[PDB]
């Protein structure tokens, strides 16, 4: 589906509705039918909503790189002058929503509507035709969402105790719905390690042999350790589908959903990414995910570590100005000890920051964002490049969360020009390129 | 006041835009406090065009020169002295920020100091010449009202500055509640502001004018612009600050212009902001906002589109501007007036009528 | 298989479609040509063999019918 | 584990716009979800009455000025949603303000009809000089929540008349807060409920129960 | 030809084009494209679009 | 020949226009490459005499490697044994290939490389 | 639409027509044939 | 915002249902957390944190003498009534340490009950459900532009 | 003052057990208001019996186990919470379940005392080995909600007393989301879908009844301030 501004799509479907709303007594001619939709008289609208029932529309964003660039959709009415869109077609689309447009296309003959409805429907579209991965794969909230859904927290709320001499288990429930009612009150967490019995969930494929072995269960009962949250992931894949059982990085998503496209029909995966879709954004926002100058920190080791390789250069810096040192040796000496440098501080940063930072979720869980980026933002951003392209010995020594200084900043933008710059004219050299591979 | 201080590269006598190599784009160390490296169109124009420096200036040979006080001795004197590029590089340019000494000499042990490389290196303050007259030298006004400036990267600055000039005035104007220093001296240099050039006191005060009635005896006026349409379609409203009795010296601020507020510059407004992702509403860059800010009108801005029609002399006639339609209903003309054009203070739909005109028509059949 | 409940137009599943048409292009034309087939029976003539919806629109129709393996076709 | 202690609702105090109102006991986790379902009612559905449209006679539309006021016409009808007014009879009413000379013009020198009444006269609307002169009247009418200003093309209006937006809205701002316990556990919540002194806070939260007691239904 | 000459140095190609006295089957689907002719691919193959479709005897039966 | 579809996961159907769909498929993440990009890239397709040409070997045998200092000539001694092959001038800028570096008594078989760089589509 | 019949089969793109023209203005002689019936008018 | 972060509005919620603080003072604007970290413009995270401190003022401790982070040259600048501007020049602004000690500052909404820690954080109410969101989350006053 | 048109209550039956329910149409934006406040209600508002704590014959300080059948302590604690009895005792009742045939266990074995009812007499407990013997009490008080396992100090006095978790709401699972609706109208009205999987003490349509009427009567509190302020009907 996709939500259509109300008014856009009364004007391009206006030869219908005009006459629908003759056929019906609404207008008696055509000439009638005409003004009515043109003032928008609010009968119109009941009969709008008819004649787009079912009637599919291609919504296209340019550039158009790959058939992916055109979709077809369900057109649903929406209120207000934007156009909603999807958020797991963003993928294919490139589609930032920093204000980017889309072109809608009402496909007319019936040929053309088939067309729309088979060969170009957005959920029979979901793996890319060039790698065979998928492309509507949840991705950098929906991540987040349920890598967080899905961890294991040590020694969290209701963990089950494993309880000895005077108290049964503790960690047990009778069922999932016990879980949730355990979880309302302050007793459950739901990145805890309890086990549960289920009864509509099926059991991974070694401990289904060893458990049953005469068949399967789909009221048969059964019990394993997971976090509670990991069994309401399990409730949005396929009923038939094995108990997983981790904590889902985005890689470990996509190898899910590419499984599901392989063993279930498209309608199967189509629903099954829908419903990840819900359950990722619900947790994503009680995720706790937030960013803050406190969050962002730095390694105390920041301090020795640069001051240390600060007297090896001045060392070296005072070997060259000994006369000895070769010129093109020493910035290249000066660019090795603070190329290496910097991996000091970005191990230095990693050990520090605590596994459940928001910082570092996102980037574990593969939503968004990497290492080298997170390097820069606290800790050291590094070298930068000179106009000539040649490294400037010149580091930066402060990170963009202390602040640069006049001269860091200057220096910084030498490059960050060049780069923002390539990306001009690397678009038009590839698109060049695509048109005579195309030809 | 961007679009003056613009500096361009195209144009006849210059290199075209689609010719240029990408060695000119690049920054240059001599681009220091002449020309702001960090705003510049992100498109296929990039390193083309630029905005001049804060504190730059144009010699009459056509070289823009940036200002420096001197230092003698370890001692930075009050002498400021304008430079051009050329006689920049064969002095040595201490840094903007570097400790100060009680009544004037350099304190720390050794200073931060530009070559003519440029090259970056160190004394101990005997070697130093010139000294920067403040931080943001290279920095453009743009660039300068983007509070933490140091904080963010060049390229999502770029897009800051990028992004100022293409706000529009709201109807309250409310100034930014985390500003920098250029905020109200970059709003009266605008022009859009109503400034007082003699010292005296209020004798009127409408939303029509404003008069001021000087020590000096003489008496200075000035109208104020109301809802006029900006040359893209923004308001230009402007409105008084001032009441009667109220006394003034010269060079304050009388009235407010479209996205001022007590004299400076007021882009938006100050809104309480949440980062927490919020159920799938706010993803990929998207934004949710309080139903608030339509029920008072803090987001709300006015605009303004003109509308024109002629009556030109026909071969076969002249035209007529005329309330008598040749096939219309008399209420389609329901708010039209004699002579066939709108009547003020009415309310026009897509499609309505404006003006009334007709034109000679030849062999019908 | 339980999928769940397809919604408009996702139903009838183009995978229980496909295994009626030798591929996706052919169920297009399949589809195509019965459906201008009927729209001329409200104005070739027959159907709709299925029971019509209530305003269901005549691709829907020859869609749902393809499903039933009421109609057959012979490639060119 | 019965405990039957009906649920307790005890009013309090804290200024003459707002005051707090607290419930106990109940059972837990319930607080929260029952605090959040009456601030969600409190903050839209009290009835109100509020300016729907003004007509001033100098100006045809709302983008002119007024000879001799300090505030365009347009910065006028900002001031004027202000106005916290309170009308005891349906049926759109007519207020009147009119003021000559100089001084400054507040909501206490409109003129209220039968009934009705501006509980915010000292509110600013307009600075008048020797040559200023004001003469507009404010229709007050009577709803719930905010409906955007209703364009006299699709009333009945003509040309003269201004529409604005209007907001009945008694209530000002509402929060709440529970206390749990760990003898079996408890929660007690107590809300703080403020209003625009159109209405006290005991007859709004009673609006939001008469309103919200209707509404569940079985 | 008309492929070679919306591809590239058209000019060239035409006077070539027009020396050699080239004639264009209107194969390929860029041709067909331009002349506004149903693409040789896809739903534009000769199988696909010249299929015949008719209920079955035993679906007419059923009415 | 051609095979599963990416799309579906099946084999291809037979109207596919995989021709398109491999220039969008190269193309596309075109804009991801730094431009060892773009530019080789399109070398490659374009089928131009590569930027820095590099030499293959032309026949089976033993090599014999020798240095003359800014150059370097490289000998194949064919296991025929025939006519000696030999490669005269190769700027040292351009070094040796790998298996460790190409070194003087090695094996080469017919289409091996002998230096770092892009071997000549053509000649190859 | 408005009468709710089948949509017609599609003609010749006028630029295309206009090309030919455009092509015979250059003093290049283009003919469309058919399979056997060797020469077609646009009109 | 003045930091190159742009976006659409992609949804406006009644102020009855939207993150609002235990105040009842309902948040204007919900800005994604994703999109923050990787563009490199924390800028607008600072500016969050400073738009509230000048939004409910602040009182450094008069307690004995002037804490340390306050020792490098901030004057006068100790106390702050509500409501009052604030200008950070951009290269000689205040810096990290003088912002956390501001942080923790003068604490009315009308009762005495601080809104905001000194982290930024605060706890928000859910306008739907009616539940507190389960971790601390950033609050403040950004400045955004149409 | 108020008047609006119109507000419907339905219900598809998803099966005996679970049972779905709409209210369309409401007003903006009351769906997301009351639908959290009904989930509380029928979760955890409504009166009904559970098991409290049992004791079991030849587990005094035995950790988990009991020779004779292959079912745990802990699988039968958890096979034990599924018991659904309604008492009318109000205080605690002492049930027993005493088997040493080798054979299935069913709730229909154990005997209850008068004033309590076992809803769900089919129920598998245990399997006895051959030739062992079952011997457990059961504690069953009246009680709302769900009680985690409460050892209050008196737990400890008991030998061999396990205290377990009571599930003491009938309805064991409950979620809502909404929805828009209202084509012209109304434009972008809410509408509200609630889910209830009941025990068989009650059906779903009871135990929404019994949710409205304690919701009802809570709110009942704040109209008699005034009830000047009122709405449609
Ligand atoms: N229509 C294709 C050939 C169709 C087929 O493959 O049979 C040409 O022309």
């Amino acid at each position: 589906q996709c939500g259509l501004p109300k008014l856009m799509a009364l004007e391009l479907f206006k030869p219908f509705v005009m006459k629908r709303l003759v056929d019906l007594n609404h207008a008696q001619n055509i000439k009638s039918a005409k003004r009515m939709v043109e003032r928008q008289r609010p009968q119109v609208w009941d009969v709008l909503e008819e004649v787009i029932a079912e009637h599919p529309v291609l919504l296209n964003r340019a550039p158009t790189l790959h058939r992916l660039g055109i979709q077809a959709f369900e057109p649903q009415l929406v209120e207000g002058k934007a156009i909603q869109l999807h958020p797991l077609v963003c993928e294919a689309f490139n589609a930032d929503f920093d204000g980017d447009q889309m072109a809608v296309h009402l496909p007319l003959s019936a040929e053309a509507q088939a067309e729309a409805r088979i060969l170009m429907l957005s959920s029979n579209n979901i793996l890319s035709p060039a790698s065979g991965k998928p492309l509507a794969m949840p991705r950098l909230d929906m991540v987040t969402g349920l890598y967080y859904l899905t961890t294991l927290v040590e020694g969290a709320t209701g963990e089950y105790q494993a309880a000895t001499k005077d108290a049964p288990e503790q960690g047990v429930y009778s069922s999932p719905a016990e879980a949730i009612m355990a979880m309302d009150r302050g007793a459950l967490s739901v990145r805890a390690k309890i086990k549960v019995r289920l009864t509509e969930l099926r059991p991974p494929t070694d401990l289904e042999a060893q458990l049953f072995e005469n068949g399967w269960k789909p009221g048969d009962a059964w019990t394993a350790e997971t976090t509670l949250g990991r069994v309401m992931f399990n409730e949005l894949l396929p009923k038939s589908y094995p108990f997983v059982n981790e904590q889902m990085h985005k890689k470990v998503q996509a190898r899910i959903i590419n499984d599901l496209a392989e063993r279930f029909p498209m309608i199967v995966v189509a629903q099954t990414v829908d419903k990840l879709k819900d359950a990722g954004f619900y947790w994503a926002t009680r995720s706790g995910v937030t960013v803050s100058m406190a969050d962002v920190l730095v390694p105390p080791q920041k301090q020795e570590i640069l001051e240390r390789h600060e007297a090896e250069a001045d060392a070296i810096e005072r070997k060259y100005q000994r006369g000895a040192l070769n010129h093109t040796e020493r910035n290249e000496s000066l660019v090795k000890i603070w190329q290496d440098a910097t991996e000091e501080v970005g191990k230095a940063l990693e050990e520090f920051y605590p596994a459940d930072n928001p910082i570092i979720t996102i980037v574990k869980s593969g939503a968004t964002g990497n290492l080298t980026q997170t390097r820069t933002l606290a800790g050291m951003k590094g070298l930068v490049t000179n106009p000539k392209g040649e490294f400037i010995p010149r580091p930066i020594k402060s990170s963009f969360r202390e602040g640069l200084t006049v001269l860091e900043y200057f220096i910084n933008t030498h490059g960050a020009r060049k780069g923002l710059a390539d990306t001009a004219l690397r678009t038009a050299d590839s698109g060049y390129l695509t048109r005579r591979l195309v030809d | 006041l961007t679009h003056k201080r613009r500096l361009s590269a195209l144009g006849p006598g210059g290199l075209s835009r689609e010719r240029a190599g990408l060695e000119v784009r690049d920054v240059h160390p001599s681009h220091y406090g002449r020309m702001c490296p960090i705003e510049t169109p992100e498109g296929p124009n990039i390193g083309l065009i630029g905005s001049l420096s804060v504190y730059a200036r144009v010699n009459p040979f056509g070289f823009i020169e940036t200002p420096y006080r001197k230092v003698e001795n370890g001692v930075v004197t009050d002498q400021i002295d304008y430079l051009t590029a050329d006689e920049e590089d064969r002095h040595v340019v201490a840094q903007a920020n570097s400790p100060t000494d009680e009544n004037g000499r350099f304190t720390e042990d050794r200073v931060m100091v530009r070559k003519k490389g440029g090259e970056v290196e160190f004394v101990s303050a005997d070697q130093v010449d010139y000294m920067d007259v403040s931080p943001r030298q290279m920095v453009s006004v743009a660039t300068a009202m983007i509070p933490f400036l140091e904080h963010d990267d060049a390229n999502r600055a770029l897009m800051g500055a990028n992004m100022q000039r293409q706000a529009v005035p709201l109807v309250r104007s409310e100034a930014p509640l985390v500003g920098t220093g250029m905020e109200l001296r970059a709003a009266i240099d605008a022009g859009d502001v109503v400034v007082a050039d003699k010292t005296g006191v209020i004798e009127e005060v409408s939303a029509d004018y404003i008069t001021v009635m000087a020590d000096d005896g003489t008496r200075q006026s000035y109208r104020l612009r109301k809802f006029a349409r900006s040359n893209h379609g923004t308001c230009a409203n402007q409105r008084p600050i001032v009441d009667a009795g109220q006394r003034v010296e010269a060079g304050q601020v009388i009235a407010d212009g479209p996205c001022t507020q007590n004299g400076e510059m007021a882009l938006g407004k100050n809104l309480l902001v949440a980062i927490m992702p919020w159920e799938g509403h706010n993803y990929e860059d998207a934004i949710i906002l309080s139903n608030r800010l339509v029920e008072e009108d803090v987001l709300t801005s006015i605009h303004i589109e003109e509308h024109e029609i002629d009556a030109r002399d026909t071969k076969l006639g002249a035209e007529e501007i005329t309330r008598d339609i040749p096939n219309v209903s008399d209420e389609v003309l329901a708010d039209l007036d004699e002579r066939g054009i709108v009547r003020i203070g009415a309310e026009v739909r897509d499609g309505d009528i404006l003006v009334g005109k007709v034109t000679p028509k030849g062999e019908t059949e | 298989s339980a999928y769940d409940t397809p919604l408009g137009i996702t139903n009838p599943p183009i995978d229980e479609l496909l295994s009626r048409a030798s591929s996706k292009y052919a169920l297009v034309i399949y589809a195509a040509k019965r459906a201008r087939q009927i729209n001329d029976y409200y104005n070739e003539y027959v159907g709709p063999l299925v029971e019509p919806g209530l305003q269901e629109k005549p691709l829907s129709i020859a869609l749902r019918e393809i499903h039933g393996d009421l109609l057959e076709h012979t490639e060119g | 584990m019965l405990i039957s202690q009906r649920p307790t609702l005890s009013e309090e105090t804290v200024a003459e716009n707002r005051s707090r109102f607290v419930i106990e006991p109940l059972e837990p986790g319930f607080g929260y979800t029952l605090g959040n379902s009456l601030r969600r009612t409190l903050l839209s559905s009290i009835p109100g009455a509020a300016v729907t449209s003004i007509r001033i006679d100098g100006v045809l539309h709302e983008f002119t000025t007024v000879p001799g006021v300090k505030e365009d016409v347009t910065d006028i009808i900002l001031n004027l949603k202000g106005l916290v007014v309170s009308s005891d009879d349906d049926e759109p009413v007519t207020m009147y303000l009119r003021k000559q000379g100089p001084g400054v013009v507040t909501a206490g020198d409109i003129v209220p009809p039968a009934g009705v009444t501006v509980h915010n006269p000292d509110m600013h609307i307009a600075t008048l000089n020797d040559k200023g002169k004001l003469e507009v009247e404010l229709v007050v009418e009577r709803g719930r929540g905010y409906v955007p200003a209703v364009q006299n093309k699709a009333s009945g209006a003509e040309i003269g008349r201004i529409p604005v937006d209007s907001i009945y809205s008694p209530v000002l701002k509402v929060t709440y807060k529970v206390e749990a316990t760990r003898r079996t556990d408890f929660d007690k919540l107590i809300i703080d409920v403020e209003t625009k002194n159109s209405i006290s806070p005991r007859d709004a939260l009673a609006s939001a129960g008469g309103t919200l007691v209707e509404l569940f239904g079985l | 030809w008309l492929s070679a000459a919306s591809f590239q140095e058209t000019t060239r190609v035409l006077t070539d084009a027009a020396i050699n006295c080239r004639s264009d089957k209107l194969n390929g689907l860029k041709e067909n494209v331009i002349i506004g002719k149903l693409i040789p691919a896809g739903t534009g193959i000769s199988r696909y679009r010249n299929i015949q479709v008719q209920p079955t005897e035993e679906a007419r039966a059923a009415a | 020949c051609y095979g599963r579809s990416m799309a579906t996961g099946k084999l291809v159907d037979i109207g596919e226009a995989v021709g398109i769909v491999a220039a969008q498929s190269i193309g596309e993440p075109g804009t991801q490459l730094t431009m060892g990009g773009l530019p080789r890239v399109q070398e490659l397709f374009e089928a131009r005499v590569p930027r820095n040409k590099a030499p293959i070997a032309d026949v089976a045998g033993r090599v014999r490697l020798e240095e003359s200092d800014k150059f370097f000539k490289i000998t194949i001694v064919p296991d025929d044994g025939g006519e000696e092959v030999v490669y005269d001038k190769l700027s040292k800028r351009q070094r040796l290939r790998v298996i460790g570096v190409l070194s003087d008594g090695d094996h080469v078989e017919v289409g091996d490389q002998l230096m770092e760089g892009a071997a000549d589509p053509h000649e190859v | 639409i408005v009468k709710g019949e089948n949509i017609p089969e599609p003609g010749i793109p006028e630029s295309f027509k206009v090309l030919l023209k455009e092509l015979q203005s250059l003093c290049l002689n283009v003919e469309v044939l058919s399979s056997d019936g060797a020469a077609i008018e646009m009109r | 915002g003045r930091h190159g972060n742009k976006g659409v509005i992609g949804k406006i919620l009644p102020v009855e249902d939207m993150p609002f603080l235990p105040d009842g003072t309902p948040v204007d604007i919900i800005l994604n957390t994703h999109g923050v970290p990787r563009r490199m413009n924390i800028g607008q995270i600072l500016e969050t944190h400073l738009g509230w401190v000048a939004k409910a003022g602040w009182n450094i401790d008069v307690a004995a003498g002037v804490p340390d982070w306050a020792s490098k040259l901030p004057e006068e600048l100790y106390s702050a009534p509500a409501d009052s501007t604030v200008a950070t020049p951009v290269f000689d602004g205040a810096q990290e340490g003088e912002l956390a000690g501001l942080l923790g500052s003068t604490l009315p909404n009308r009762d005495g009950e601080v809104m905001v820690d000194a982290d930024g954080k605060s706890t928000l109410f859910d306008g739907r459900s009616g539940e507190p969101f389960p971790y601390p989350v950033t609050v403040g006053y950004m400045y955004i532009l149409k």
